[PDB]
């Protein structure tokens, strides 16, 4: 299963 | 005049100072050489290390690996209990502590993966829940992925990946080595040349600057002969970066700023050999034919002078100091010198139990293919005498003997050693620490006192990655040895215990033995 890559928006602040 | 608890507190304060006076590395690795070992059978209760369990590679990874068209590679993320496997342009991570792991697949990459690493993030860039950055280097580009390795009820980190839009074209230089600093700086090197690159990245997008950049810190030009890297090594406590070349040249770089990297020392094998010749004991185990196969930084918390260990293919551990020209303007060193050599042990591994000068001629560690050192001196050497089976030599400082030795001028690098056999077909790839870095104190004096921390931090454990699985090796404490030895005396005489106890007293002293 290809790993779900959550978005940049959550990753980097602010 | 002085009440009980205040009297006892006086004993505690003086005992704390006694433990914190444990000799520093520089003090028992003084200029000169040593071959001091007490070897233990791996099945003995006195073994300094032993294998506690093993984790096979998942079958699905074997399916992908044997489905490899051109290139495959394995590696370890021992800090979080994960391993990884790359197959051409595809990458697969998995928790090796889990009995039936699921494979975290990442196949966005377009070209062959040549290196993978897990580094700390740059502060003030990512959400706090991002614990690491995953660097994926291909033949075309380097890719950064956010990582969140949050612990689970079972005791194994849960790993989720985040995209970043952060990437840069590789260029003409291969990337086979990636290392990260405490502050999230990412350095790159490979098998094309000796140049060192750094990847920068920032949160904000600008019209004059991208979110992710790459620069060559070596600034090469003109005539250049063939030479490339065998490894990169970081020491945050000194803001240093070391590279090892295929010609056994050791280069030292200093991070004089958050974005600067300056080469400050370059020491080729000839220089090491010249230092070695000026020592009292020269040896045929170290010549112009000898190769240096690995480096291991020694942090400033452990030793002031000795900066670096270098392992030869003959099994010699070369301990090098480094010194600055001045005392004030971090201060960058400008000189490096081979000061002390620990020569190999003589005892070879045997199925059946076999029965004072400097030994500078042993071939027991010849050839040494891979080598690792962990504070306070745990040494792993992959000896490849035969092309099918690796033999693992593992040794530790004889902390008990070092602590009792008197006077200070009699201090030597005493060691306890053992041979751990891996089965036929096991080729060792990498060895990494799974527990927190060892430290009994905050400065060299007292730093290496294993005895003092027996009950404050778990024994060190090390993940040995092979082509068939991950083996867990655990350091054994005095109390572990003492308990095991006594367990063998349960069925014996009153004099059987006294005999075993006298072994401990002769090595550790009476107080340490009775305390155990």
């Amino acid at each position: 299963r290809k790993a779900k890559l959550l978005p940049m928006e959550e990753a980097l602040l602010p | 005049a002085l009440p009980p608890v205040a009297k006892a507190a006086q004993v505690v304060n003086q005992t704390l100072q006694l433990d914190d006076s444990y000799p520093d590395l520089d003090s028992y690795c003084r200029p000169g050489a040593s071959s001091d070992y007490e070897m233990q059978s791996s099945d003995s209760s006195w073994a300094p290390f032993h294998v506690v369990r093993h984790h096979n590679i998942p079958d699905k990874v074997f399916e992908h690996l044997n489905a490899g068209e051109v290139f495959t590679k394995l590696g370890l993320f021992a800090e979080i209990g994960y391993a990884w496997a790359s197959i051409d342009s595809s990458l697969f991570l998995w928790d090796y502590t889990h009995p039936n792991p699921e494979l975290i697949g990442y196949e966005e990459a377009t070209h062959t993966i040549t290196a993978v690493a897990l580094v700390p993030p740059k502060p003030g860039v990512f959400v706090k829940t991002i614990t690491h950055v995953l660097v994926v280097a291909t033949t075309s580009e380097i890719i950064l992925l956010g990582v969140s390795a949050t612990p689970t009820p079972s005791g194994s980190k849960s790993l989720t990946l985040y995209s970043t839009r952060m990437s840069v074209h590789r260029g003409g230089s291969d990337v086979s080595f990636i290392v990260g600093t405490k502050d999230g700086r990412i350095f790159l090197g490979g098998e094309s040349d000796t140049d060192i690159h750094e990847i920068f990245y920032q949160q904000e997008e600008r019209w004059f600057s991208s979110r992710c950049g790459k620069i060559n810190h070596s600034h090469p030009f003109g005539s250049r002969q063939q030479e490339w890297l065998r490894g990169l090594y970081v020491d945050d406590t000194r803001n240093l970066l070391y590279s090892l070349s295929n010609r056994s040249t050791i280069r030292t770089y200093h991070m004089e700023g958050p974005e600067k990297l300056t080469k400050v020392i370059e020491k080729d094998k000839t220089s090491c050999l010249r230092d070695f010749a000026h020592m009292a004991d020269s040896s045929p185990l170290f010549t112009d034919k000898t190769n240096i196969v690995a480096l291991s930084p020694i942090p400033a918390t452990e030793a002031s002078k000795l900066h670096l260990m270098a392992l030869t293919d003959t099994g010699c551990r070369l301990f090098l100091s480094a010194t600055s020209s001045a005392s004030y303007t971090a201060l960058a060193p400008q000189s490096m010198q081979l000061q002390f050599v620990k020569f190999p042990p003589r005892e070879s591994p045997t199925r059946i139990r076999t029965l004072s000068q400097l030994d500078k001629t042993s071939r027991a560690l010849d050839p040494s293919a891979l080598g690792f050192r962990f504070s306070p001196g745990y040494f792993f050497d992959v000896v490849r005498k035969h092309p099918n089976q690796d033999m693992l030599f593992v040794s530790a400082p004889d902390t008990g003997r070092i602590k009792v030795t008197q006077p200070a001028s009699a201090l030597k690098y005493f060691e306890q050693g053992t041979w751990i056999e891996l089965e036929n077909g096991n080729r060792t790839i990498e060895i990494g620490l799974t527990t927190a870095p060892f430290a009994a104190a905050k400065q060299p004096l007292g730093f290496g006192n294993e005895l003092a921390v027996q009950f404050d931090q778990v024994p060190g454990e090390f993940a040995v990655l092979t082509n068939t699985g991950v083996h867990i090796v655990r350091r054994r404490r005095l109390v572990d040895i003492f308990a095991k030895a006594l367990g063998n005396c349960v069925s014996a005489s009153d004099d059987a215990l006294e005999r075993e106890v006298r072994k401990f007293i002769n090595q550790y002293g009476r107080v340490e033995t009775i305390a155990a």
